[PDB]
RNA sequence: UUGGCGGAAAGGCCUUGGGUGCUUGCUGGCGAAUUGCAAUGUCAUUUUGCGUGGGGAUAAAUCAUUUGUAUACGACUUAGA
RNA sequence: CCCUGAAAAUGGAUGGCGCUCAAGCGUGUUACCUAUACUCUACCGUCAGGGUUGAUAUGAUGCCCUGACGAGUAGGCAGGCGUGGAGGUCAGUGACGAAGCCUAGACCGUAAGGUCGGGUCGAACGGCCUCUAGUGCAGAUCUUGGUGGUAGUAGCAAAUA
RNA sequence: GAAUACUGCCAGCUGGGACUGAGGACUGCGACGUAAGUCAAGGAUGCUGGCAUAAUGGUUAUAUGCCGCCCGUCUUGAAAC
RNA sequence: GAAAUUGUUGAAAGGGAAGGGCAUUUGAUCAGACAUGGUGUUUUGUA
């Protein structure tokens, strides 16, 4: 024999995990994110674009809209802690945020042979947004400039600290 | 860094799990090391440490 | 309009070090704009990036990122201390990197 | 802050100017001194006469060739001052120094450009008032620095030229703040004071 | 090879200025390349577009003799013969090209950012 | 496919080589111990090489295992092979260097329906 | 495109006239999604080569020979359609 | 405090640059920098104290729990790695390629080392339990043999050609 | 007749940041609950995305920052002129 | 048919030595995991 033997095999039989103890109570958010304020997207395809805030989703997420009609971006969800909540508030009564959820944005995943060698949307999703956008712009012709402020994207001249910058 | 005030790492130097390789007094003493484990006698203890004891220390009798 | 910035600029100023030795575990980070550790406390916790250009394309790209995060502060003129997941190449004393807002607290 | 940082270097000390401009070196700013003629050094002009002679002293005994080279411009003498203070003969050393270009007088490349100073080396902040202190120029045209006529000269003409330029620029801008003055107080105007601009 | 050796004016046609006239390794060497012409003839070579593709000289064994030198002693005297090759081969055309397929990589986010181009512009 | 472990973390993964094999040819890079009265390896000083001991032994739970997860264990024929038949999630077989083609393809072929992983499927294979 | 000025390292600054584009000074209409909750998400300038098609111009140096104002050899100074 | 007293031989050293309401001297208050030191955690080893022969399956010198500790020449002890040969075993490997050698190719061990892939090659060799010794080299102005730089260098100039 | 400073205490509340996740059925001490039960109570889980390849990683060469004197020996003391 | 030492080719670096340690950039080169049992038969060689 090249090897001889090992005098005791180790057992190959897998054990289970102990009793976690780590539960999950729900997320707790920062104050200044309360619905209907206008936030900042640090990050992302829409990065540096005012959005409004409507509803705190299931999975820690916020859900927003541009609106659509104003600057382009459709009704999304993005994350907590990659947004600036500004002190600019906008009521956002009247809108009925309750249809979506975490089910209502599924990706349909891809398999592993579909390779995309070179290289569309939800009706529901486009009336939808339809549906919501004009309610919102309801209220943004109230207060003059919004439909401009919110059209205009932000960014950082030359000498702004944002640790001296109040939004 | 320690002040030590003993030495570090030393053995007991007291012999146990003699130095024979004798099959039947590693036997004896495995009967004798349970019984000194779990019957609490001090008799077993004293036996189990006189098994360890290389020919000088056991004179005949 | 004509900027697009969202970060804000720093210079890599050197390793964490002694008078004769150097740890390159850690580096310090000039941002701009903060000049006391009361303002730079503002900015722990932000994530770093160096971008720099290479000649050979891997992924579509031929620029490549180097991630990191804001950890502390140093000194008490608004350095701070930074870590990444691989460290940066000592070459880049001096050179500019960026300073992100996210996770913003704001 | 800025790409390239023009300084005048007109009132500043030697040393405190040297050690501001290296750690800006080191951080990665480009620097370019002008009028390094007209920079000051604290105490007599002959203690630092005599402080000269005494550099001017060393050299390497068996081949003068290969020893300290005494530098005679005053451009020549803050960048001396200046490589001490910068760790020159490493590979980084040699990439700050070359952030790094000091002139006699503003040359046409930085003659139109903007001038800064470094309040922390000025010698009217520095110094208590009473205190001697010298020239640069001056030290430098006593140690053997040939060309201290034709830099005042040019000097001269340049601002001559400078003055020209400034006439201009004053009319120009008295016109601005008098428009500026009669169309405030309208609407836009007084919401911009109520804005805080 | 060549330090000590005399300067001429002959090396500024190589940037040199220690060059030499090693008659006997001439001769041996355009011997071997003579050979070598007369090897590709015989083999069918176009006799014109050959160019000497390559060379080497490395050391055969030493030849040995004695040398007598003050107060009775002897040290050595040895020639350090050579072993010569050479290939001369025809000078070809340009060699190859249509390189590797390089097949890419690129994720979601550089695929989506691709389709937004070209869907932005024509 | 091997047994769940912990993630394997070498202390010092470079090779430990004896001070000046790197200036000598005389010298070979097995190391050695300095045991010189002036040695400034011995002696442990700032910026010299560092020493094998023991607090870089690998973790007890990830010793001897592959980046696989298995255990090397060598083999020569396929009664040799057969004794990893119930320990397929620890032990991985090699071929033994000294075994010929038609005797690796049998051996090759017996791993295969029994679920035994070589570590080494490719040696003396013609195509 | 007209006229100046600038030699310290000018190689830049100012100005006349017309053309053309934009204008967020003010008020409207349409588009954006799917990069799926972030991934620098790629927009800068430095050098070179190879193609087009449009101009522009048709040399010297070295070795060898010679000189001796030079010279260990190189180098130097001369001459030679 | 400063100055005179205060003179040595290569050019020269508060470490250097330099510094003058200091970047000097005396003194006080804070903030800050970082050692293989201290605190916490993980891992390795050592030592100590314990638990555990019950059935099934192995190893009781095993497995497991807890705590503390880790510098080292001369020197002592312990556990291991490697070499030539010997008894036993694997009904071990091998001309479908043993041994050897080369390999900024891979894996394991803290390490001594071990294993594999590729190339070259051509006839024997290995794992494990033990036995034995002419058993591990960088040095000894070590021994024998081979080879460099020096170096195409010193030089190959007495006895008329 | 007060306040405030200074020092000290709270088994007072609360925001940001960094590093670590060892262990592996249950057993213990507790807490909130009338109870079922629940919990931050003897060591990390839940949700999501990208990639699935030289991307992370290993090796090796180079570059950069800081450090690093030639080994063996005798010696109180060796890089030793 | 080893090493010292040498030739050619290839790659790389080089402002008064070279070599080394920690860390990372860049270039070159390379191993491993990627199936898994699975509701299931959308099935052919019908199991
Ligand atoms: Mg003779
Ligand atoms: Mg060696």
């Amino acid at each position: 024999t090249a090897q001889q033997a090992p005098k005791w095999y180790p057992s190959e039989d897998v054990a289970a995990p102990k009793k976690t103890r780590k539960a999950v109570r729900p997320q707790k958010l920062r104050a200044s994110l309360v619905p209907g304020t206008v936030l900042i997207l640090l990050a992302g395809r829409f990065r540096g674009k005012r959005v409004v805030y409507l509803k705190h989703l299931e999975d820690n997420t916020l859900l927003v809209t541009g609106p659509f009609k104003v600057n382009g971006v459709p009704l999304r969800r993005v994350n907590a802690r990659y947004v600036i909540a500004t002190s600019t508030k906008v009521s956002v009564e009247g809108v009925n945020v309750e249809k979506f959820n975490v089910e209502y944005f599924a990706k349909e995943k891809l398999t592993k042979k579909e390779k995309k060698e070179a290289n569309e949307i939800k009706t529901e999703r486009v009336e939808d947004q339809k549906v919501v956008d004009k309610a919102l712009l309801a209220e943004i012709k109230k207060t003059p400039l919004l439909k401009q402020y919110l059209s205009a994207s932000f960014s950082l001249k030359n000498g702004d600290k944002p640790h001296l910058l109040k939004f | 860094g320690i002040d030590h005030t003993s030495k570090q790492h030393k053995r007991s130097g007291h012999r146990t799990a003699p130095k024979s390789d004798n099959v039947y007094l590693k036997l004896l003493v495995k009967l004798y090391t349970f019984l000194a484990r779990r019957t609490d006698a001090p008799f077993n203890k004293v036996v189990l440490k006189a098994l360890f004891l290389s020919k000088i220390n056991r004179p005949p009798v | 309009a004509e900027s697009h910035r969202l970060y804000v600029k720093g210079k890599h100023l050197s390793y964490q070090r002694s008078k004769r030795v150097n740890n390159p575990n850690v580096s310090l980070i000039k941002i701009e704009g903060v000049a006391t550790p009361q303002d730079a406390q503002f900015y722990l916790g932000k994530r770093i990036a160096y971008v720099y250009r290479a000649s050979k394309e891997v992924r579509g790209s031929k620029i490549r990122v180097m991630w990191g995060k804001v950890t502390r502060t140093h000194g008490n003129s608004g350095v701070v201390r930074a870590t990444f997941r691989n460290n940066l190449p000592a070459k880049t004393f001096g050179a500019s990197v960026r300073i992100f807002l996210y996770p913003s607290n704001i | 802050v800025e790409p390239v940082v023009v300084i005048d270097g007109k009132g500043h000390l030697v040393g405190r100017l040297a050690s501001v401009v290296a750690k800006q070196l080191l951080n990665g700013q480009k620097i370019v001194v002008v009028r390094a003629e007209e920079l000051n050094i604290s105490g007599e002009f002959f203690r630092n006469k005599l402080k000269y002679h005494d550099f001017l002293r060393k050299a390497t005994a068996f081949n003068k060739t290969r020893g300290p080279f005494h530098f005679r411009a005053p451009s020549r003498i803050f960048y001396k001052a200046l490589r001490g203070m910068v760790s020159h003969k490493t590979a980084r050393g040699k990439a700050a120094l070359e952030r790094l270009k000091v002139f006699e007088g503003i040359p046409p490349p930085y003659d139109k450009k903007k001038r800064v100073v470094v309040p922390q080396a000025l010698r009217v902040l520095r110094l208590k008032p009473g205190r001697k202190y010298t020239t640069l120029g001056k030290l430098s045209t006593s140690v053997g620095w040939k060309y201290e006529d034709v830099v005042a000269k040019l000097e001269a003409k340049r601002k001559v030229s400078s003055a020209e330029y400034y006439a201009k620029k004053r009319a120009f801008t008295k016109k601005v703040a008098s428009a500026n003055a009669t169309a405030a107080e309208s609407d836009v105007a007084k919401q911009l004071a109520a804005l805080g601009y | 090879f060549n330090s000590s050796i005399g300067r001429t004016a002959q090396g500024k046609e190589f940037g040199v200025t220690k060059a030499r006239w090693p008659a006997k390794s001439v001769k041996f060497v355009q011997g071997l390349l003579q050979n070598a012409a007369a090897n590709a003839e015989a083999k069918g070579l176009d006799a014109t577009k050959l160019y000497v593709s390559h060379i080497q000289v490395n050391q055969a064994p030493k030849q040995r003799r004695r040398t007598y030198r003050a107060h009775g002693r002897i040290n050595k005297y040895e020639s350090s013969p050579s072993h010569i090759e050479l290939v001369v081969t025809e000078k070809e055309e340009a060699v190859a090209k249509a390189a590797e397929k390089k097949v890419v990589r690129l994720t979601s986010r550089q695929r989506g950012r691709i389709a937004a181009q070209k869907r932005i512009a024509a | 496919a091997s047994l769940p472990h912990p993630k394997i973390v070498k202390k010092h993964t470079k090779k430990f080589k004896r001070h000046h094999s790197d200036r000598y040819h005389r010298v070979a890079e097995n190391w050695r111990k300095q045991k010189g009265i002036d040695s400034v390896v011995r002696r442990r000083f700032r910026g010299n090489i560092s020493q094998p001991k023991i607090g870089y032994g690998s973790n007890k739970k990830t010793k001897f295992l592959s980046p696989s997860g298995h255990k090397t264990f060598l083999v020569a024929n396929v009664k040799d092979l057969e004794t990893l038949t119930m320990h397929t999630k620890t032990y991985a077989a090699e071929i033994a260097h000294n075994i010929s083609a038609k005797n690796r393809v049998v051996i090759l072929a017996r791993a295969k329906a029994l679920g035994i992983k070589v570590t080494n499927p490719k040696g003396r294979l013609a195509l």
